[PDB]
């Protein structure tokens, strides 16, 4: 189990690789052998999905009394929590883990 | 215990039994009966003496190799070993708890 | 819709009446046309189960941040929060209402 946390898995999801093709500028109109170091300026933008469908463990507790869970203040505050702030920066503000209910050992 | 050492037990280390009658608190050893997992001797260290000897420096033609007692020593590979007896007055079963990981439950 | 909160219903659960059947002691041995007022004192105990299916409403929320939810406190406390005490007492320390997740109007 890695030390961080998560999954260990000995196939994990594979790298996936994204590369510019080279295109070079103007080559000489004389032949040099030597390779090519004059490229076009040249960045790609798009859009990457990725789909992760995961399995829940529900939970089968006879606990009487509630459980621990997590909740966002109910009191105010001059900005919402894991939203944007006035300058349109995102922000988490606290580390969100993941162990709130229980079980018996 | 080792060889020819039945006298000697772990402090806490072997199941003990109360005859009938012994008293709950501050019984006598007469009163109740050891185990002894002598039998895996030939696979289990002693319980009251050191696992081995480690290194405990690099040893140069000035400084003299020193050794270390190992006195707790968790698994390492090719390691092989018993479990503790079962006894007719002693439990059948335990529940394993339910965690992430256990090592030989 | 009741005004202390809950379901307003035309036809609700129906009541359930129960009685201990009167049992006369001994009637005179010469009739008498007046109505028994002497009984045999008499109580009855038994079990009562009440099953309900509720249907639910599922949340379909898109809001981005945590929503409020109930939960128990932490931190520790001399007893837990719907629990018995040491005399064996079941409490209700807070009324837990109903109104913690969040829609739009």
């Amino acid at each position: 189990s890695p030390l961080m946390g998560g999954f260990g898995l000995k196939h994990p999801p594979p790298q996936i690789l994204i590369k510019n093709t080279p295109v070079p500028a103007d080559p000489p109109t004389t032949f040099n052998q030597s390779k090519l170091n004059s490229f076009i300026t040249q960045y790609s933008t798009g859009q990457v999905s990725v789909e992760i469908e995961w399995e829940l463990q529900k939970e089968n507790s006879k606990r009487w009394n509630p459980e621990i869970q997590y909740t966002s203040n109910y009191y105010k505050s001059t900005s919402v929590d894991f939203a944007v702030n006035t300058e349109g920066v995102y922000s988490e503000p606290r580390p969100i883990g993941t162990r709130y209910l229980t079980r018996n050992l | 215990h080792k060889d020819d050492e039945e006298r000697f037990f772990p402090s806490n280390g072997i199941l003990i039994f109360g005859k009938q009658n012994a008293a709950r608190d501050n019984a006598d050893y007469s009163d109740v009966m050891l185990t002894s997992e002598e039998e895996i001797k030939t696979t289990n260290p002693v319980a009251t003496e050191e696992y081995g000897i480690v290194a405990d420096n690099l040893q140069q033609q000035n400084t003299a190799p020193q050794i270390g007692t190992v006195n707790s020593q968790g698994a390492l590979p090719g390691m092989v070993w018993q479990n503790r007896d079962v006894y007719l007055q002693g439990p059948i079963w335990a529940k394993i708890p339910h965690t992430d990981g256990n090592f030989h439950p």
